């Protein structure tokens, strides 16, 4: 009877999330088109009609009409409540002020139209939990007025996002610094927690730790998908320490402006790999703090740890992972800050993670993953913000923002207030004594 | 005629792609040129 | 429910899903060997084309 | 559900056209009459971009074509895909001009646009939402330059914000084909760089060079020629008709990727072009791809990259390939040519993946690049430029019957302020 | 509980971990696939099945002696992680191995072996094998050494350092990488064993009698060595000593870690017919310079103390008339310092016999491990061809152009000098 | 996996070159047709060290073919095996250079560089992580020397760490193929001392001795001349395609080759060639090759080992041997013939064995031999220069493309400062 409602938007958006309800489907025994083949699992991101028809709860929209067509004529054709699976008029084009001002204006009230039809079949909500990007117009600008409606609209729920960062080495887009900096003064105040997730740690996770060489996006959104499946299974299977995501966010995070956690998925083997070591409790924890498996290319041991939160799935025993924390903790290397001695959580569930047809990960008795908040992420803002201001200097690429009626000073605005923000983690990585 | 053009600079697709197809014991049976 | 910690939790719950572990594993091993077999006819179907 | 609407001018920009026609009826399976005689679903639910439904089954094309000359009129007609235009919308004059930019601008030009107008609102009345306006033209020819000229003066009145991508073809670089191809391109350009959103540039022996060097073909006449530019030209128009996991219509592909609203000059190019003797020699993968998509013998414009620095540069792919390692590659790309990339722009190269390849090839990909290589043809033809008009040579075909000379200084220093332009932010 | 780690870097360590993975298998009952057809925890790390990946960090910088050892039978055994590949060669050069091909894959390896020092818990030592030959095993393990001493250190370095024969060898600018390797040794390695296979070329056809021996047969009886002093701990034994209790009864002073080891009982089949093994007889024939794997002569090195590992079917009282022969026999050397000088390693277990290999099912496998003055001969013929080539400045200069400098070889002398001297005013 | 790609220059190199594609396409098992035929897995192994992949199967030889001549261009295509080189690597032009080693270098020479190198720089990115550079040419032929002179001054610049060799062609000490050799050999040997890692010297005259009593063939045609120098070219870069238990590369030989880096000049061999009427005797067994490397007739160049002395000899073996076999029957070498040993060397002998043979033969060798007397074979050439260089005999050809005899002395001088350093070196 507690439920959590998803919203996908983009094109980055929208295929993580074709990964993201391949993977519920298949972790509830639902087929592809809604009905079970023959509990209250289902009721966090399924809702039950009067035939064995599960409707899914999250709305999939996009300024785009053709990569909203493919799962909209796809294998979940009937899964999606074709109201639901709304489509966009005209594409954003990489431009945060088309997202913002011109062309995604004509969505907001559709959109929000089908939040308020959703939210009322709800009973027991718990927050929102948002899937976009930085790079293009509608995964930045659109889901910004999206923070800006429902901050006003609903207030007190408790919203995530599971953001893909701009690349600091590799990029796809000219001008998207420009997106991933306007979109910053909102997912700083009207969002709740933002999780990273950067093309950076699947380009070689999925090469060093898995075998297959030359991986592509449908393995990049599966990992991104055992993520929120991960955190999610607290509110929906039973455990023997559960961290419902109220439970997940006061601990997490220190302050109302830092809320953005790093990531890691440790048990990500191959099946040919997987038999040739046993996977302990003490292992998949020791290798989860490793700098070569985080899921934002930031090295962690320039910044302190503030509060770690990790929740394991299957067959876990509470002293075992007692015994790895503090193992893992005595080492001098993953260093903490002083001001929070704790800075950890457990949290356990009895059910072992699924694997996909066709999926490279292999299956395990137990899955730890680990959410950390580090002010290592500060230097994440450190080769995008001289990625920013050396294309600014000269205004550069800033008439076609100028030219959909976005103001000249909105880019300085936005450009002070990650100043601001990258001067919080100088402020929290000093010691008191 | 399976092309437009025998013979382009660029390409002609001389084989009927209709008989281009491969499948999975457990999975459907889809053809190559056209692909998702 | 408290035999478990002496007893079937280990032994007759761990030892059996690792059975489970060690067999459903075979099949990943199995399918993606076939998966695998799929690329290689492709590029028969890719050379024949090109041919 | 968006759509781009072609149209076409002049001798070239007929004959380029009638390839691209024939070049996209293949890979959307359309024979030379409008039936679909395809294979795949995923053909059919984009036929609205660059087709239009009639009465069941025939699919008829949305292009215009205005030709002031009826002698290559009936040649597209003819042809083998000839009947698939519905007639009414062919567009013709009497009488041809001459090679005259003026003449087909002001005197006869004016006779014939008020019917090319009212077929292009007759057709954008009937789409559902405009996305673009597409023109093929060339710059050598009153016919292809003045009457496109004229076109896109107006054009823009009523579509302000839709974008335009238009294939030009720029005049030669070593051998000319026409003395007056100086007058025709200069008040084109100026007249090319205030009211198109983006257009390429067509060097005629780049595609000789191309023919020679890299295919390799003994007898290659026009239609080898208009069959390898409209292969580019499908390969700009493919992300807004085909699927993938990183997409890049029009509206993309232009708006992120020109710094500056006047610099919108681009090197077009398709990646893969393989020789008859070469052709179980190489592999076909990504690395070996782009070798062959930034090298300066593979260009669709005379003028190497050598001389200049990338500003922005596209490339879009088709097919499944991982494009992880496209990533990985081209940024290797970056690591290993850093000088002839600015650096002011970080970030220079784009990606766009379609999930479907044209049919038969195992993986494509098409070359955009922004440069200021460019400035060795610009700075080259005002000198030609102001070589012809300062002896006061082939003027009086021009100022006799249209224009002053005023207007042939103003083109100079907008050229010239283009001149300019280009030089300051090669180094910024 | 009281488990090694087997790093095997350059071609002769690998080459040596194969013959050696070989019989390890044979006496911890283990199929290449790792499962059974504890005495291998000291080696053959627990994974979840019946599977046992094998306590070793296999580390080559040339990609092709690491990929038959990949593609072998013990494809399932070697795992990969473990199984650390390279691309470029040292060149046979000290300078390639430590610094050019150094750092490049030092880091790789360090966690390589710290990934399963997390499963080693109360690990005893570090069983690393490499030659004198070449920056593969005498360059990046040299880099190895002092980042394993830096991090672990306490743990033994115990190190099989092949050495170079007195006149044969596969290089020219084998007296460099050697004369380096060597005194980078002294400052981190715990009780580095030596083995110099020249008389292991003349062993071969008279205690074995393979006549035109190849490489697998020296390996072969190289990895029974590391065998039958590990053994005690794998195993059990009335005496079996521990590798500290080796380390710290052997080694006198901190610079005297260089001692030399031999098989006794390496009598093949043919003469195992005729032959009389007992217990008391073979370490007294052990003692005698013409088996020592060493070549230089243990007759005049004195011996400052002497490890005795006894293996198979041995009887106290029968290893004590051993000590007593031994010590009547006065023309054989002796410390005046330590009146015994003695180490009696009793066990059990009999020796494993190896699939065609031609070493006999013989009931006992008595070794021993004497530290001897004799080591210095075999410093100074090296110290020696080293000063040929340096006089006049040969073949320096694709050391000094690949990350090393001259002043390297000049003070390789002085920590030699030091080393020789170490070894003769005892 | 590391890897080489040939450079082969003028109608000398283009003719020596294919007939080592050849060979090299016999002992990986590949058809003119590019598809794999071998009947194991060693012929593919690492095939990226000479054959690069495409579709179908189909190995490419990565090797440009430069060249200023279409007639030679013609040759190498139209062989049996010319199908399966790629023709967008037969870079070539019509103007002949005359023997004039001036007009391979400067007038067409320096004109079609640029798009030989593009075509290098095309085999450079492709593969991965290449090894080095092969180039076949000859001294005294005008495009064979002088093109392939600027390619290793072009080259060298370009991939410096990647170790580029030459199987230079040295020119005869007898009979003579033009009038020209004395001045093209001269001026490129003063680059190649100072552009190439190791230089092959070969002469014609040695090598018709091979065919002279060695196989004491009737009427030996260029066919297996060419043949012959492929054996050694094959069997030195064995350590990098398959496996070898003495595993020495290119990169393990160069630096025990070199000594000082300007004495690179060392005359190849292979070693078991014999006749029809002796392969009914000859025994394929270690000392028996042995016998037929220190041959003082075995040599490719002529310059007898007699007249100079053996500074660090190589020789590179293939096939099932012992390793206990080699060392003895290599130092018994030495401990015999002492005096061409030069003592400041103790060991100078590399024993570099390779485990599978060339198909169709069982017990293989590739001796490259380091002698000194190299320099007298560069003090007959030196002399046969200033003989018609002082007289100002036909340089007007050289002068008149700006090559004036101002660098003839140079050429001149540096050679004999090479003889100089050869002679102080013995
Ligand atoms: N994870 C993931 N990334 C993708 C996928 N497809 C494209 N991307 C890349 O992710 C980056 C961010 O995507 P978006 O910001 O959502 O791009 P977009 O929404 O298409 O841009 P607009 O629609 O014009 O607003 C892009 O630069 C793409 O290259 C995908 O399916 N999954
Ligand atoms: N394989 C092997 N080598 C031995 C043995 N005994 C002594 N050696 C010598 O040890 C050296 C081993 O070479 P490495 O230490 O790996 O250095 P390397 O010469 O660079 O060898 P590579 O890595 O193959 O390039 C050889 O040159 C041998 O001469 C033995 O029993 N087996
Ligand atoms: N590639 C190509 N170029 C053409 C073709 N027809 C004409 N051109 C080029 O167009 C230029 C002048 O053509 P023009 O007579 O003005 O054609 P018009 O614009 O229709 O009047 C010349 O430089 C030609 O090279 C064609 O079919 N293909
Ligand atoms: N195997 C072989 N050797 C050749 C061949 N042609 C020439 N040579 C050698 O090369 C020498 C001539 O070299 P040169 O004419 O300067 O070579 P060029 O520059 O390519 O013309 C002769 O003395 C031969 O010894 C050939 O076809 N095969
Ligand atoms: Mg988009
Ligand atoms: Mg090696």
């Amino acid at each position: 009877m507690r439920e959590c409602i998803s919203v996908h938007v983009g094109q980055a958006g929208v295929q993580i999330g074709n990964a993201c309800w391949e993977l519920y489907c298949l972790e509830h025994g639902i087929q592809p088109d809604g009905q079970m083949p023959s509990d209250d699992s289902f009721n966090t991101f399924f809702s039950e009609t009067g035939a064995g028809k599960h409707v899914p709860r999250a709305v999939f929209v996009d300024l785009e009409p053709t990569v909203i067509d493919e799962v909209r004529t796809g294998t979940y054709r009937q899964l999606f409540h074709p109201e639901q699976l709304i489509t966009g008029k005209e594409d954003a084009a990489n431009n945060y002020a088309r997202g913002h001002y011109t062309i995604g204006k004509e969505l907001i009230d559709l959109v929000l139209d089908r939040i308020r039809k959703l939210a009322d079949q709800c009973t027991g909500l718990q927050g929102f939990l948002i899937f976009h990007s930085f790079g293009g117009g509608t995964g930045s600008g659109f889901t910004s007025l999206l923070m800006e409606r429902l901050s006003v609209d609903y207030g007190k729920k408790s919203k995530l996002e599971f953001s893909i960062y701009p690349a600091p080495q590799v990029s796809t887009a000219v001008v998207e610094p420009y997106n991933s900096i306007l979109t910053t003064h909102t997912t700083l105040e009207h969002s709740d927690c933002a999780f990273m997730v950067d093309n950076e740690a699947i380009y070689d996770i999925c090469r060093r730790n898995l075998d297959i060489e030359r991986p592509t996006y449908t393995n990049l959104n599966r990992l991104i998908g055992q993520i929120v499946s991960s955190i999610t299974a607290s509110l929906r299977f039973d455990g023997a320490l559960n961290v419902d995501l109220t439970e997940f966010q006061t601990n997490l995070v220190p302050y109302p402006r830092i809320h953005f956690p790093l990531a890691t998925y440790a048990p990500v083997i191959s099946a040919e790999k997987a038999y040739h070591e046993q996977l302990s409790v003490a292992e998949i924890t020791n290798a989860c703090f490793e700098p070569a498996n985080q899921m934002v290319k930031c090295d962690p041991r320039h910044g302190k740890y503030m509060a770690c939160c990790l929740l394991y799935r299957g067959d876990v025993v509470p002293k075992d992972v007692n015994a790895a924390i503090a193992t893992i903790k005595t080492k001098r290397t993953i260093q903490f800050v002083d001001w929070c001695p704790t800075g950890f959580k457990v949290g356990i569930n009895y059910q072992p993670p699924t694997v996909v047809p066709g999926g490279d990960l292999a299956k395990v008795q137990r899955a730890v993953c680990m959410l950390s908040n580090t002010t290592a992420i500060a230097e994440a803002w450190a080769r995008l913000d001289h990625k920013f201001d050396l294309m600014y200097a000269k205004r550069a690429f800033v008439h076609w923002y100028v030219g959909e009626g976005m103001e000249e000073g909105e880019f300085s605005e936005a450009r002070e207030d990650m100043a601001a923000l990258e001067k919080d983690y100088e402020e929290v990585g000093m010691d008191s004594v | 005629p399976p092309c437009v053009n025998p013979g382009n600079p660029v390409f002609s697709c001389m084989l009927d792609p209709k008989t281009l197809h491969t499948t999975t014991s457990l999975s459907k049976p889809k053809m190559i040129m056209y692909k998702t | 429910q408290f035999r478990e910690r002496c007893q079937e939790l280990r032994a007759e719950l761990f030892c059996i899903h690792q059975k489970a572990v060690c067999e459903e594993r075979k099949a990943q091993i199995a399918f993606n060997e076939e998966l695998k077999r799929q690329k290689v006819v492709e590029e028969q179907m890719f050379s024949k084309l090109w041919e | 559900m968006r759509e781009i609407v072609h149209l076409q001018a002049g001798q070239c920009g007929n004959q380029i056209g009638a390839k691209f026609w024939e070049v996209i009826s293949d890979e959307h399976g359309i024979d030379p009459t409008g039936t679909y005689h395809g294979d795949s679903d995923l053909q059919l639910e984009r036929i609205n971009v660059y087709y239009n439904e009639a009465t069941g089954g025939k699919y008829v094309p949305r292009a215009v074509l205005v030709d002031l000359e009826p002698g290559t009129m009936d040649s597209v007609r003819s042809g083998p895909f000839g009947q698939i235009f519905r007639p009414d919308n062919f567009v013709f004059g009497q009488s041809g001009a001459g090679n005259n930019w003026a003449k087909g601008h002001y005197t006869e030009g004016a006779e014939l646009v008020d019917s090319v107008l009212d077929v292009v609102r007759k057709e954008a009345e009937s789409c559902d939402c405009l996305q673009g306006f597409q023109l093929t033209h060339s710059l050598g020819g009153g016919t292809g330059s003045g009457m496109g000229t004229l076109l896109i003066s107006k054009i823009r009145e009523e579509y302000p914000d839709r974008i335009m991508n238009t294939f030009s073809v720029v005049p030669s670089p070593k051998v000319s084909d026409t003395v007056v191809e100086p007058y025709n391109a200069t008040l084109s350009v100026h007249q090319l760089v205030e009211n198109t959103d983006e257009t390429y540039c067509i060097d005629n022996e780049a595609l000789y060079d191309i023919c020679f060097r890299t295919l390799k073909l003994t007898t290659p006449t026009y239609g080898d020629l208009n069959h390898l530019v409209s292969a580019t030209m499908s390969g700009v128009t493919t992300c807004l008709r085909f699927p993938g996991q990183l997409n890049a219509d029009l509206r993309k592909l232009a708006v992120n990727m020109v710094p500056f609203p006047r610099l919108h000059f681009f090197m077009p190019g398709f990646a893969p072009l393989t020789s008859r003797g070469s052709q179980q020699y190489r592999a076909l993968t990504v690395p070996e791809l782009t070798q062959q998509m930034f090298d300066a013998k593979n260009m669709m414009a005379a003028c190497d990259p050598r001389h200049g620095r990338y500003l922005t540069v596209a490339a879009v792919f088709r097919g499944r390939m991982s494009m992880k390692e496209v990533d990985e590659q081209m940024l290797n790309v970056q690591n290993k040519n850093s000088s002839y990339f600015v650096e002011w722009i970080p970030n220079n190269v784009k990606t766009a993946v379609c999930d479907i390849p044209p049919r038969g090839l195992k993986m494509s990909a098409t070359f955009i690049g922004n440069s200021t290589a460019i400035q060795e043809l610009f700075k080259r033809i005002s000198e030609q430029f102001t070589a012809m008009f300062r002896r006061k040579a082939f003027l009086h075909w021009y100022t006799g019957e249209g224009m002053d000379e005023m207007e042939f200084t103003e083109a100079e220093s907008n050229m010239n302020d283009l001149v300019s332009e280009y030089q300051q932010y090669q180094d910024a």
